[PDB]
RNA sequence: AGGAUAGUGGCCUACCAUGGUUUCAACGGGUAACGGGGAAUAAGGGUUCGAUUCCGGAGAGGGAGCCUGAGAAACGGCUACCACAUCCAAGGAAGGCAGCAGGCGCGCAAAUUACCCAAUCCCGACACGGGGAGGUAGUGACAAUAAAUAACGAUACAGGUUGUAAUUGGAAUGAGUACAAUGUAAAUACCUUAACGAGGAACAAUUGGAGGGCAAGUCUGGUGCCAGCAGCCGCGGUAAUUCCAGCUCCAAAAGCGUAUAUUAAAGUUGUUGCAGUUAAAAAGCUCGUAGUUGAACCUUGGGCUUGGCUGG
């Protein structure tokens, strides 16, 4: 084997830069965001919980 | 602001002429006691000698506003130069600090001079002698 | 050389790392008394341990056996002066039916939010950590201090905080002055 | 009588068999015997610095159709030579001959990862530098 | 029997006997072996480690021999050789950091040529001197403890008497900066505390991961069995839930990942507590020594008096 195809997929991939956005809580303050979103605004849809629920 | 200073633990020494206790500083509003000005205060209290009153070891409680030490009063200024320790009376102002060379420089002094016999004039004198 | 000093683990992380049973459990535990880390959560359990460890020993030993009696009356005053045990339930026995919750609740924030010091579980860290309360005659910016009884009910404001008779804080003077 | 001795007298017997049959595990073989002290090219160790004396592409094993890019290292400490794979996207380049590497194991102790055949290191670190800070641009190479 | 020793003893000498250890492992080899108290992990039983804060031993480059001294086969004492090594006027002389700091090498791998006898103690002719012993400071993400990165409101949508998602504010504080005071041998730091010190409160938390194990996407863009990822199973051959990026989310958090060894998981070393017809494994079969293990059987029952503690 040769060694001409090294690192072709990361040379060509198009270069996106990351978005800003304000900071979110640390620590304790994260730690009541966690808490309130999935124990006291529940978002089941009648028993469905999905963590990451992908646009659909 | 009203600094009120209390004594515990109080034992008698005359076998060094010395009454020691534990001192329980509290000065509300205040960030703490300086260590002379509890000298005059202790000394005005017990109608003692301010230079022959010793306080140290303060260490202030959490949050402020009391301060916890350690007292000595000696029946005389006398007494206080003769026991207390060196460094105390420096504090204080009862004795001037002894002027010394850093620890290096006594060191390479001890060894330097163990190189030599007799009286340092005669060496030299010889040494003198010898490159001329 | 000297002497060294002894130190000991006070937490210890489970086996499993990753248990939806146990991870919300948790957060239902740290979220409500707004515990920053689940590292307290194992503090608690870690002494709960050992606590249930030490009785279930004695609770093997004979009636009347003078290690489980000396042993036993010591370690039972101990909780029931801390509060988390039950004056009644004397028996070596309701030990071992403590709960993980029973000791967050004599955490000073638990305390002082329940006291009606703050408005909520989390504006009581902030308000224990910024120096505001003090116990008694001494003021704790420790918000796991675990409150005696005899403690309970002197829990309030320091003398000096601007909550309680104290000076106008930073942002008072600087304001109130311009 | 499950072929044991049983007898109160019998703790010779019992301490003697368990000893002998101790053998028949392999990871207390490998205690016992040093073979990662003699044998092994890190010579029991956990990590080893090498020399690298060229960079090899090796064909993955099957089912997989790929060319893994290794380099081979020669080593320092006991002479040895061996293959390192170099575990990202695109720093071969970074890694040259003649150049110091840092390597370490698979995890698989002593044995072979994955499709890459006869191989069983890895490139931490090219010349004092972490491969995973510069494959992120977190340093550059110092040449 | 003598010599030598501080003294016993083949410790050494003379003469005499043939003894002494060993399958209950002698002798020999290896040890990536100083021993122990202890450490890590452990339901219990155990397994691995113990150079290293204490105790005991040994060494001061490798041997060997001695002086002084109560005490040394001493090395910050000497002599000789060997291996190194320094100055040299070529005649000579002086060496021993496995003491503190520091330099090179070896390396995967480890600190300042800082201050001081004030604390602990030691030594001396001794209240006074000396002590890199020791203590203090510097580097310190070896570890361990506690513990910030925000809390509370109103406008207003959503929502089932209150939990939020935005734009609208006033208060609080220490991280930091600092008069001063304590602290200290002198300092630094901690602790206290005048004054300054928080809206993007940019005073911005990170490390990993999102197919399963195992927690969190069948989202978007890039390539197309290449790149690469993947501890294992596999993903990638043109809509890749697994690569490279964005978005989002998950675990822990001032910590998270990787490598190697070990412990549990391992009832996969099994005494507790494995397996042996067919998955590995009953010696072809008897004899037989040590070892291990070995039938039953010898004052029981009765009678009386009394003390203690358990519930009454």
């Amino acid at each position: 084997g040769s060694l001409a195809r090294a690192g072709k997929v990361k040379s060509q991939t198009p270069k996106v830069e990351k978005q800003e956005k304000p900071k979110k809580p640390q620590g304790r303050a994260y730690m009541r965001l966690l808490y309130t979103r999935r124990f006291v605004n529940v978002t089941l849809t009648n028993g469905k919980r999905k963590m990451n629920p992908s646009p659909a | 602001d009203a600094v009120t200073i209390r004594t515990r633990k109080v034992i008698s020494n005359p076998l060094l002429a010395r009454r020691q206790f534990v001192i329980d500083v509290l000065h509300p509003n205040r960030a703490n006691v300086s260590k002379d000005e509890l000298r005059e205060k202790l000394a005005e209290i017990y109608k003692a000698e301010k230079d022959a009153v010793s306080v140290f070891g303060f260490r202030t409680q959490f949050g402020g506003g009391k301060s916890t030490g350690f007292g000595l009063i000696y029946q005389s200024v006398a007494d206080a130069k003769r026991f207390e320790p060196a460094y105390r009376l420096v504090r204080y102002g009862l004795a001037e600090k002894v002027e010394k060379a850093s620890r290096q420089q006594r060191k390479q002094k001890k060894n330097r001079d163990k190189k030599i016999f007799g009286t340092q004039r005669r060496a030299q004198k010889r040494a003198a002698r010898r490159n001329a | 050389p000297r002497a060294p000093r002894t130190y000991s683990k006070t937490y210890s992380v489970p086996k499993r790392p990753y248990e939806s049973a146990r991870l919300d459990a948790e957060l239902k535990l740290a979220g409500e008394y707004g515990l920053k880390n689940k590292r307290e959560i194992y503090r608690i359990g870690f002494q709960l341990s050992k606590i249930r460890r030490a009785a279930r020993d004695l609770l093997t030993r004979d009636e009347k056996d003078p290690k489980r009696l000396f042993e036993g009356n010591a370690l039972i005053r101990r909780l029931v002066r801390i509060g988390v045990l039950s004056e009644d339930k004397m028996k070596l026995d309701y030990v071992l039916a403590l709960k993980p919750e029973d000791f967050l609740e004599r955490r000073l924030q638990t305390q002082v939010f329940k006291l009606g010091l703050a408005r909520s579980i989390h504006h009581a860290r902030v308000l224990i950590t910024q120096r505001h309360i003090a116990v008694g005659k001494q003021i704790v910016n420790i918000p796991s201090f675990t409150v005696r009884l005899d403690s309970q009910k002197h829990i309030d404001f320091a003398h000096n905080s601007p909550y309680g008779g104290g000076r106008a804080g930073r942002v008072k003077r600087k304001n109130q002055g311009k | 009588g499950k072929g044991k001795p049983r007898g109160l007298n019998s703790a010779r017997k019992l301490r003697v068999h368990r000893r002998n049959n101790r053998w028949a595990d392999q990871a207390y073989k490998a205690r016992l015997l040093g073979t990662a002290f003699k044998s092994s090219p890190f010579g029991g160790s956990s990590h080893a610095k090498g020399i690298v004396l060229e960079k090899i592409g090796i064909e993955s094993k099957q089912p997989n159709s790929a060319i893994r890019k290794c380099v081979r290292v020669q080593l320092i400490k006991n002479g040895k030579k061996v293959t390192a794979f170099v575990p990202n996207d695109g720093c071969l380049n970074f890694v040259d001959e003649n150049d110091e590497v840092l390597l370490a194991g698979f995890g698989r102790r002593g044995k072979a990862k994955g499709d890459i055949p006869g191989v069983r290191f890895k490139v931490v670190k090219v010349s004092g530098v972490s491969l995973l800070a510069l494959w992120k641009e977190k340093k550059e190479k110092p040449r």
